[PDB]
């Protein structure tokens, strides 16, 4: 870049320089993240094979594309690195794991900003509508507590961890929310969890979370006064896992067209400063 | 004239495919000659 | 407007802005990397402690250098998590480890972009100059190849691994280069090694490689015919760690003013990436 | 018209760039690579020289065209060198202990030289200036000197006693001597083994390109101390396995070749040399 | 790349730019080559020395004359490695190697353009009268086969060495002449010789070949129809060799003055490659 300032041009030419699959059938990758149970009930030593012969026919070439395996949606959320230029990652509802998947969702489908935390020396405050704490690792266990203007607790004692308020017991991806111009004490259990704080925003020109189970809605406001629903979260409605595949293949670029690269240079996009 | 003969030519090149790739399935056998082949490491007798 | 559309218009206003060093020591972060020896023979509880007081004087505020300790080049050459704005890496000459450490300088001074590789099924081929295979782990050893235009071996049988042609005997860090424009079954040892398809951009704004001792090199061009010197490839005269530590706090500005802004990491990006 | 030297080429800037120039050198050059021994034990493999050979077509280079030539050391190269094809590119794996033996081949392959005999039984010569150089070469090349007052008599040595002179070369396989320039030496080599000749420098070549495996260098191929030169036909590569090292040489063998190019007397030119 | 293609506009200055031996005597080296029985003949440890101070009469300085034994025609046919500017070769008549002699001629006296030959995996051929091949060894043994337009032998089995032609039993240096435009299977004894593909052109402006003996009549061209008689080919009656020597001495300049150095230099002797 180095250029923003300087406004372009608004005129209307009218050109509209025809496709723009033909670009990203050349120069992109596209990687597709599914549950171990997706690939177990295929039970084939060569389906990644067969599919990629497949995506030929939708224009993406033999190098191309790619299929990576998380086996839980609590591990898929804490170590992504989305690999490739395009992701579309398939989810089949859980319904006990709504809430996991919901956190998940929120991290692929958003653009994030985070900083380091450190829970022992200091006391800290949430800014504003987009100011969160992300956690995730082995088992994160968030207890807090409130600081009233003192450096002292409200409904508990910055000293005896027994009258925190917990929550999160032991999560393996897990964004917080407090009340905004609040300082609390934190008490994460470092031990197996990483606590970042994170500012939101920009949203993600990539993933395109495809669902598969249930009458799924995702929620990604923490507020209850919104719902938003973008075009890179899809439903699918399930049959056999071949099916869903073959439906992803064949509507490859359509699913593709929904997100839009040029927005992916990180390879885990936690921002670190 | 020349014109013709000439152009006429590279015109009915594309024949010359068909016809070369007659003598062919008429023409002798082929013979795959190529077997990998594999070389060295020198390895031997041991014993009084 | 974001979408990253270029253009400027260089009139020379002539304003020559001023100072640019009050700027970075408010608002940046420096991380400075170096060897377990090198804190070993300093022998203090205290070093990085005094050092930071040290460096309040050339112009950083208390919480904003970093001491991090890599206690080799090869596991330093691994994962790469520069932690702050400004990365100023130590590196001690050991010559034995040359190449381990030109492997590493060519990943730290350098913007790169990769992909992952499937080397189980898609044999794959490297572009350009600046198509690169940078793998790395516990101990990568990789064994290469080449395919005629029929996926056949040339020199190998794409069947038996014992045909191939090693390239890389249990690194840490390896950049592998090969003849351009041609496809190549790979068999590297994923189990302990990671590979990937590499794009070489940009530069890095940040590194500074200084190095201790020898007389010096580390070039970082595959072929025979560059040899890029850049101002983020510094050079230090061994005395004593404390002397080296000294200097480079003496003169942090000074080393820093040859990296600057991580340019690729600036907010002000989009369709170049970040 | 053959050696009149027309003053002048033209100097108009017709401005007309003659493209390509690698699409000549393809088709009508030869490529002869040299390297050691323990490069090719390396490799270990009886088709490495074939493999090679067909990767060279990639890079435009018709089968017939190739040639891989063994030096098994330093000073054997050095003393023979029979540069067989078109375009020699010679590989030196990093000894350090031999630095002056690569210093004195280097010198000889990068360069043009003119020589004639020497008899050092009969007439006891002098260098007239900084490009009246003594290059001796053989089995085990043993010099001795007696520099020459303007009586034909010793200075610090006695004509007569070889017991007197002064060593300076002791059994080196190539050997490029300097001494006071325009002063007499009788000369005491060991002829048995060694052949001296006197040569006059000049004319670099067109050819060589030298490509030093190891180290950290920076060469001084000079025999004052005032100058240094680096020229192109002197690369450095990287140090990793030599399966790597040929791959970059095929790889990069045009960008290696137009390093040098021609050869004064390998063309039309000579009525002259 | 300078050279031709351009036009060196005559003019007559009538100019006159004295004397040319006074810069041969100057920046040139003169190299006598004889045979073995040459200096037995002369049976002094100082000959060299002696003729060498009387070649400062002529004009040349202490350390320019070099004095080369070939002991042989056939050895100093094979390295002929011609080592100065200037090369003067005193070749005895010896009635027997004649041919010898010939091959050797035709090689120093002329300049010739070689490329090298697998005899082992190609069928090769002489395109003009220029094209010959240049073969020189321990012992050079050269069976040829004829090939007609299909890679048959004329005469001969492609398959068995013992219906070739024979035209070469064993010399030290031969220069074969085949029929020009046909391809020929070649079977040269690579051990003890090497065969090599060479072009010619242009004559010696250096050796000046002085014969010893006979009556000479010097055929130096592969046909019948040419007899080519140059400057450098000359002759000396033989009394005894140190007659020759001052005779040698006595007028090196006449004989220098028949070669001319300026096309020499070349870079070694002989050959030539541009492989």
């Amino acid at each position: 870049n180095y250029g923003i300032n300087l406004p372009i041009t608004g005129s209307m030419d009218t050109a509209y320089a025809n496709s723009t699959q033909e670009e990203t059938f050349l120069t992109s990758t596209l990687c597709l993240y599914y549950p171990t149970e997706a690939a177990t009930e295929i039970n084939d030593n060569s389906w990644k094979d067969t599919l990629s012969q497949l995506f030929l026919t939708k224009g993406w070439p033999t190098g191309s594309v790619y299929f990576k395996e998380y086996t839980d949606i609590a591990s898929f959320s804490v170590d992504p690195q989305l690999y490739c230029d395009y992701n579309v990652v398939l989810m089949k509802y859980d319904a006990t794991l709504q809430l996991d998947m919901s956190e998940l969702a929120d991290l692929i489908l958003n653009e994030w900003l985070c900083n380091p935390m450190d829970i022992t020396l200091y006391y800290y405050q949430q800014t504003d509508e987009a100011n969160k704490w992300i956690s995730m690792g082995s088992s994160c266990t968030i207890k807090v507590c409130p600081l009233n203007t003192q450096t002292l607790g409200i409904g508990c004692l910055t000293t005896d961890t027994a009258t925190f308020e917990e929550v999160a017991t032991a999560e393996k991806l897990v964004i917080t929310d407090v009340v905004d111009g609040v300082n609390h004490k934190l008490d994460v259990t470092t031990a197996t969890c990483t606590i970042r704080n994170c500012k939101k925003l920009g949203p993600r020109e990539n993933v395109a979370v495809i669902q598969v189970g249930g009458s799924d809605v995702l929620d990604i406001t923490a507020d209850p006064t919104t719902a938003p629903q973008t075009e890179r979260m899809m439903r699918i409605n399930w049959k056999k896992w071949w099916q869903v595949f073959y439906t992803v293949v064949d509507y490859v670029n359509q699913i593709i067209q929904a997100m839009s690269k040029r927005s992916r240079s990180l390879n885990s996009a936690a921002f670190y400063y | 004239m020349a014109s013709l003969i000439y152009r006429q030519l590279l015109t009915n090149s594309y024949t010359v495919d068909l016809s070369d790739e007659i003598q062919e399935i008429g023409s002798t056998k082929t013979q795959n000659v190529t077997i990998n082949l594999g070389p060295f490491a020198q390895t031997g007798y041991a014993p009084v």
